[PDB]
RNA sequence: GUGGGAGAGGGUGGUGGAAUUCCCGGAGUAGCGGUGAAAUGCGCAGAUACCGGGAGGAACGCCGAUGGCGAAGGCAGCCACCUGGUCCACCCGUGACGCUGAGGCGCGAAAGCGUGGGGAGCAAACCGGAUUAGAUACCCGGGUAGUCCACGCCCUAAACGAUGCGCGCUAGGUCUCUGGGUCUCCUGGGGGCCGAAGCUAACGCGUUAAGCGCGCCGCCUGGGGAGUACGGCCGCAAGGC
């Protein structure tokens, strides 16, 4: 009900699951998806097959607003971060640019234990 | 094998068709060696399948046989614990040994009394697209496309 | 290829203000080249993380900057 | 003394962007998160993901080094002021003014103590969820002290080169930081790697000695009992010598 044709694709890849939100020009999103908003439950989400069905089911959702042209915008790193991308080129929308975006901290906060 | 490539088996030409692919057949429904059983078997399902449809058993034979390869399948892999069922492609190679082996099964578990109708039988209903033998290749090629979330795991 | 001093003239490393030449010191991102790339000496590539650090914060060098492919 | 040098050496004030969390707004649905799998947790009072605005605290990506500085502990954004150590060139000045150093005095990571602040992230204890034969644990979700600042204590450490300080002497080769030079190189002062002679039980050390000598300080004399007991000094306590 907007019609706004062009867009950004954000691609968010963590190990443990694969989201994708795709936004008006402006950085306002549209519609989104994810490996647990397709049927995936588990650790099956993180997993780059979740992450085709995630990017493609945004994909269709954008297509229902009439989105055709895409700014690809990537943060992290997961499985099936490629992969989404893969599925985001053969989608039919066709894929403007290509960006990672991932967050790098300048060495600020101390992290997890996980992480040290 | 462990250090070669354990070459394949060379089977002899058919002594009828002139085909080895009816050879290896037969050989399959062969049990506890006795290959002219086996072929009598084989040669008189032959003639039912001529009888009851007006078309050639051999290359029904092979359609059948077609029908029955299956395109991919699923293996276990440890992985992290419990291991997965993991979807690849099937090898052509087993393609033939698979397709053949399920017409057999297939055709001895059927109702019919003798072995040569069952083998006829199963043949024409594998041709069509139904029968035992193709239902173990459409529920395999399911078990991938299923698991097809673990087709990283190729190997 | 090529290193950043190979390719350059005779510039002031001190000079925190000369952005068309300080540009050409970092990466695809805001990052100072290391000195595999910048053919600089071991006291000249002190002098130009401080200059170039100088010149971020007077606005003219990015700080980080995002990479347009994979 | 003079003239030059390099440096996360210290102290003080100021300041910059990235990131996390929180709040405000916009847009936007059904999950997010997490694991070997999960579950507790969070989410329809609208989270996650996305754009914008703001607040606050802590730490400085790249440069970054096998690098540099410091007596050690230890020291990384940028700027300014206050300040220490140190090296080189000149051969100018004093004229043995030196070396070490029981006691003393000061410094001394982290943790911990006191008082008053601060509190984003992390996180002993603790509260849960899992795993398990059990789980007083490893893994997951929370979380207080604390980590940060000021002022005052505490004085331990694998405080490590497990190698006290200074001086002289004894093949070289090679990498390097920083000076000076008539600038394939020479010559100092550091930081590394091979290795002469020699030493070493062996590993290894070898002009940065674990070689050859000299001066001075500290220290050892089988293991357990035990860094315990007692006494003393110190400490608010923990505790230390
Ligand atoms: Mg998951
Ligand atoms: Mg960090
Ligand atoms: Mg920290
Ligand atoms: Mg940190
Ligand atoms: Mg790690
Ligand atoms: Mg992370
Ligand atoms: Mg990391
Ligand atoms: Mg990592
Ligand atoms: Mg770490
Ligand atoms: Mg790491
Ligand atoms: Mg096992
Ligand atoms: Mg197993
Ligand atoms: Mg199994
Ligand atoms: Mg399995
Ligand atoms: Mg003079
Ligand atoms: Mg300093
Ligand atoms: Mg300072
Ligand atoms: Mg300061
Ligand atoms: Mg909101
Ligand atoms: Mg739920
Ligand atoms: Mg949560
Ligand atoms: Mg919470
Ligand atoms: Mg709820
Ligand atoms: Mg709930
Ligand atoms: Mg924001
Ligand atoms: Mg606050
Ligand atoms: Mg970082
Ligand atoms: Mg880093
Ligand atoms: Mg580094
Ligand atoms: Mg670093
Ligand atoms: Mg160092
Ligand atoms: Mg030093
Ligand atoms: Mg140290
Ligand atoms: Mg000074
Ligand atoms: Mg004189
Ligand atoms: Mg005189
Ligand atoms: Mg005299
Ligand atoms: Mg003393
Ligand atoms: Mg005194
Ligand atoms: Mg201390
Ligand atoms: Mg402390
Ligand atoms: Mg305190
Ligand atoms: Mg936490
Ligand atoms: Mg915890
Ligand atoms: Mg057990
Ligand atoms: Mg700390
Ligand atoms: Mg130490
Ligand atoms: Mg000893
Ligand atoms: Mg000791
Ligand atoms: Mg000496
Ligand atoms: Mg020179
Ligand atoms: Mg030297
Ligand atoms: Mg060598
Ligand atoms: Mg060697
Ligand atoms: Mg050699
Ligand atoms: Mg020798
Ligand atoms: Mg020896
Ligand atoms: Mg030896
Ligand atoms: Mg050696
Ligand atoms: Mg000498
Ligand atoms: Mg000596
Ligand atoms: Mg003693
Ligand atoms: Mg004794
Ligand atoms: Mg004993
Ligand atoms: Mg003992
Ligand atoms: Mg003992
Ligand atoms: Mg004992
Ligand atoms: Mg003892
Ligand atoms: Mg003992
Ligand atoms: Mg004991
Ligand atoms: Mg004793
Ligand atoms: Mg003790
Ligand atoms: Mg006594
Ligand atoms: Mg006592
Ligand atoms: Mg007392
Ligand atoms: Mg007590
Ligand atoms: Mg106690
Ligand atoms: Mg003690
Ligand atoms: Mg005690």
């Amino acid at each position: 009900k907007r019609q706004v044709a062009s867009g950004r694709a954000y691609i968010h890849a963590s190990y443990n699951n694969t989201i994708v939100t795709i936004t008006d020009p402006d950085g306002n999103p549209i519609t989104w998806s994810s490996g647990g908003v397709i049927g995936y439950k588990g650790s099956r989400k993180g997993t780059p097959y979740a992450a085709q069905l995630a990017a493609l089911d945004a994909a269709k959702k954008a297509m229902a607003y009439g989105m055709q042209s895409v700014d690809v915008i990537v943060r992290g790193t997961g499985a099936g971060r490629e992969q989404a991308i893969r599925a985001l080129q053969a989608s039919g929308l066709q894929v403007k640019s290509i960006v990672d975006d991932t967050p790098v901290p300048h060495n600020g906060c101390r992290p997890k234990k996980k992480f040290r | 094998a462990r250090r070669r490539r354990a070459e394949v088996r060379q089977l002899q030409p058919d002594l009828v068709y002139g085909d080895v692919l009816v050879t290896a057949f037969i050989n399959k429904i062969m049990r506890d060696g006795k290959k002219n059983l086996a072929a009598r078997i084989f040669y008189d399902a032959c003639k039912i399948i001529q009888e009851k449809t007006g078309q050639e058993p051999l290359k029904v034979f092979k359609q059948a046989v077609e029908n029955v390869k299956p395109r991919m399948e699923v293996r276990s892999r440890r992985v992290g614990g419990a291991n997965y069922q993991v979807p690849m492609e099937v090898s052509p190679r087993r393609q033939q040994s698979l397709a053949l082996r399920w017409l057999v099964q297939a055709a001895n578990q059927r109702p019919e009394r003798r072995a040569a109708v069952r083998i006829a039988h199963e043949l024409m209903d594998a041709a069509e697209g139904k029968g035992g033998a193709v239902k173990k290749k459409e529920d395999v090629e399911r078990m991938a496309e299923a698991n097809r979330a673990y087709a990283h795991y190729r190997w | 290829k090529a290193k950043v001093k190979a390719t350059l003239g005779e510039f002031d490393l001190r000079d925190y203000r000369n952005v068309e030449v300080l540009k050409r010191f970092l990466s695809e991102t805001g990052k100072i080249l290391p000195r595999r790339r910048t053919g600089l000496s071991a006291k000249e590539q002190r002098i130009l993380a401080k200059t170039i650090k100088r010149a971020r914060i007077l606005g003219l060098l990015p700080f980080t900057e995002k990479l347009v492919r994979k």
